[PDB]
RNA sequence: UUUUGUAUAAUGGGUCAGCGACUUAUAUUCUGUAGCAAGGUUAACCGAAUAGGGGAGCCGAAGGGAAACCGAGUCUUAACU
RNA sequence: AGGACCGAACCGACUAAUGUUGAAAAAUUAGCGGAUGACUUGUGGCUGGGGGUGAAAGGCCAAUCAAACCGGGAGAUAGCU
RNA sequence: GUUUAUUAAAAACACAGCACUGUGCAAACACGAAAGUGGACGUAUACGGUGUGACGCCUGCCCGGUGCCGGAAGGUUAAUU
RNA sequence: AAUUCCUUGUCGGGUAAGUUCCGACCUGCACGAAUGGCGUAAUGAUGGCCAGGCUGUCUCCACCCGAGACUCAGUGAAAUUGAACUCGCUGUGAAGAUGCAGUGUACCCGCGGCAAGACGGAAAGACCCCGUGAACCUUUACUAUAGCUUGACACUGAACAU
RNA sequence: CUUUAAUGUUUGAUGUUCUAACGUUGACCCGUAAUCCGGGUUGCGGACAGUGUCUGGUGGGUAGUUUGACUGGGGCGGUCUCCUCCUAAAGAGUAACGGAGGAGCACGAAGGUUGGCUAAUCCUGGUCGGACAUCAGGAGGUUAGUGCAAUGGCAUAAGCCAGCUUGACUGCGAGCGUGACGGCGCGAGCAGGUGCGAAAGCAGGUCAUAGUGAUCCGGUGGUUCUGAAUGGAAGGGCCAUC
């Protein structure tokens, strides 16, 4: 029957206007303190996922 | 170790708060010094330890 | 046996040895 | 023993070099620990806070030499 | 989304997620429509009649998606300036 | 057959005759093809029944934003050159 | 008198020879041990598989026991051949 | 005397004897959801468990560690309130 | 020494000659007092060592009597087997040749024999590592848990007392 | 407040006795030509004991599992991330149980800026005072110094001293560099407002490279973003953070 969406995945991608992904960035939970102003501040944007990975996340979320 | 990590109050109604470290063992002055603040967009005073 | 181990003789050459440190002297 | 262990990259090289098309504000020569195995001279300043160099406009990179006691100083034709 | 037992890479990306939960009842309408609502009114629902939008919704808006020609009175929509003066090029009556 | 490598003294078969290993279903993507084309499409079901009825729905036509909201733009920001 | 004594039937199993696709899936031939007893045996009875039973070797329970046999979950799974 | 039937019969197991320890009887304990039954139609000169293993001469020193046993103060403590 | 690694410990007995044996010393690598210590007449299909007797165990085999093996008649199997027109030496080669190269010898085929080979046949190991394989077993491995106890309330009451 | 006695009272602990709950594998009667069971008479015990729900302790008696890799066969030893030099063959990169050594930080100043400054070591004179304290003089030119291991650096000093200081700022950032990726690194310039200087200009942390932790889960502070009939709340989002 149906595929079944990795849950994981639905919470941590979001489609685009052409077919890409987006994700939020790592580093930005917690341990801030020590790390640069100027690295935080370059974190919070999204950024769309790599060439490379596009095909797992492209694999892992059919009803995308 | 040892060196301790520190909250920067602003004394402006706003919540706002740099972070900070320090050691209690070797100067026991709390701090004292003026930042930016981007709520007020205006620097104002900071102190404040915990 | 022999088995080619390092440690596995030499601890039989200091057994070997360390009687006739005794056996010599008495 | 116990002589292993290692370091990694820091890949610290010259990139932007000679006929570069030195568009903008490349990091023409990344060398680390440097200000020394080159210096700043043209219209860039380059000089980052590791001593990596970079073009401040679009231009040839140089590779000169100047003051006294040689030295390298890079700089950048202007264009 | 295996690949060894290196953590996947849909794991290593912190969750940012909201559901709007009302966003589900917000559908939207396009100019190139309201030609064939038939009869001269659109409203929150009639396209609903039309099944141009859906049934559950509430609230809708019109958008510039182009091509108006008759005259038509808009009714009860939110709409967005270009599409308002859209209309207007119609003669189209706005009414809140 | 497996290996860098086998006449190998590496595995397997005494021989002949039969049987014997990439399928099935539901989804999803791409390619090929045919139908209609800014629209395409019916599912259960009624039915003189591979007809015809049935547009509930699905998909495409606008996106950006966590979200309200905004909308040929929008989010980011006190503000974009 | 006796878990006495030498020794047949009776039960047992120490040595060696054979036998090793045997006559025999444990036996034969020549010896050996117990032989009034913690014996030997016929006939029925009961204890049941993570339990039985065990003068304790992890032995024995239908020629199989560090977990019986038959059926069901069952096309267990198999980064291996 | 008994044991690894189907490679091991012993210097293994058992044993009378000794000791510790449990139990006053609706015993301790064991088999059981429980009923009940064995213990036993028995009662501390009895019955279970553990160690040792005729007889003879003997059975040293240590209670910190571990368990068991005996302690009416105190510290710490769950359910409930 | 059922304990002693170094060890064929040192001394004595026994033998023509004694790494075992019997006796004693203590330097007890690492015996010791109920996971008992030291003695022990009797008892052992028990462990080791000695001696008389006796013998083919042996120097050294020899001859004979029976059943097989052998020839004849009748029945008549088995493990195995890719295919063979199936030689020796020297060398190379997946590295230990009937098969390749070079060389030598060699008419065709049985029967009785002997076992050096065909990495001969029989067990897809009894050994080792591997496998995020199973099994059982142990304990202060982790989490549970039967049971044994702890207290609250319930079945569960009345007077009286400090 | 206070040390707290008392009669009003509230509820609590143990202690004694009482019996009608409850037990009786004490005795007799009957059911009944019956040691089971039940009713009856009666003895003892007694609100104790026992059973239920909840609860602490104990528990290899039983059950389900875990018990790392590289490895010059495995075990034992030894390492596992992070920085510097060699091996590494003049781009980058490049392995070994190959050769040497470090880090799991330190600092509100050791940060910013303006102005100023020049080292080690050696020689001779010189009070206690010498081989080596402080002084003068001369050579000498970085053979010194850097909060720290090792290279590259450094006189415009990045080396040392002082005055004033918070830019160790907030919002973005053309470009590149470096990685399979997750990321990491550089940076003019722009906007806000801040410090030094007269002014040009400088400052988005330390001379540079080590000084570290993904996601989940939660805790705090801000946030009209969401708020399952409406209005709030509850959480959830979002930014900041542990």
């Amino acid at each position: 029957p149906k595929i079944k969406t990795v849950r994981g995945a639905a919470k941590r991608f979001k489609k685009t206007g052409k077919g890409g992904f987006k994700h939020k960035h790592a580093n930005l939970r917690h341990i801030l303190t020590k790390k640069a102003t100027k690295r935080k501040r370059h974190l919070r944007p999204k950024a769309m996922v790599s060439k490379g990975d596009l095909g797992l996340v492209i694999a892992c979320l059919p009803y995308a | 170790g040892i060196r301790e990590k520190i909250k920067l109050v602003s004394s402006a109604g706003t919540g706002h708060f740099y972070t900070t470290t320090k050691n209690k063992r070797t100067k026991p002055e709390k701090l004292e010094l003026k930042k930016f603040d981007p709520v007020v967009r205006q620097h104002v005073i900071y102190k404040e330890a915990k | 046996c022999y088995g080619g181990d390092i440690s596995r003789k030499k601890k039989l050459l200091q057994k070997q040895k360390e009687g006739k440190k005794r056996m010599k002297q008495i | 023993g116990g002589s292993t262990r290692n370091g990694r990259d820091s890949e610290a090289k010259r990139l932007g070099v000679k006929r570069f098309g030195g568009e903008s504000v490349l990091a023409g020569s990344i060398i680390v620990r440097q200000r020394g195995t080159k210096f700043h001279a043209g219209a860039n300043v380059g000089c980052g806070r590791d001593h990596t160099l970079f073009a401040k406009a679009d231009g040839k990179v140089k590779f000169e030499v100047k003051g006294p006691k040689n030295r390298k100083f890079i700089s950048i034709e202007a264009e | 989304g295996f690949e060894g037992g290196q953590m996947p890479l849909y794991r290593r990306l912190p969750k940012f997620g909201f559901t709007s939960r009302k966003a589900a009842i917000t559908a939207e309408i396009r100019l190139s429509d309201l030609a064939k609502v038939e009869g001269g009114v659109v409203d929150l629902n009639t396209l609903k009649a039309a099944n141009i939008i859906g049934i559950q919704i509430e609230f809708a808006k019109v958008i510039l998606a182009g091509e108006v020609t008759t005259p038509v009175t808009v009714r009860g929509l939110r709409v967005t300036k270009g599409a308002r003066a859209a209309i207007e090029a119609a003669g189209g009556k706005i009414e809140e």
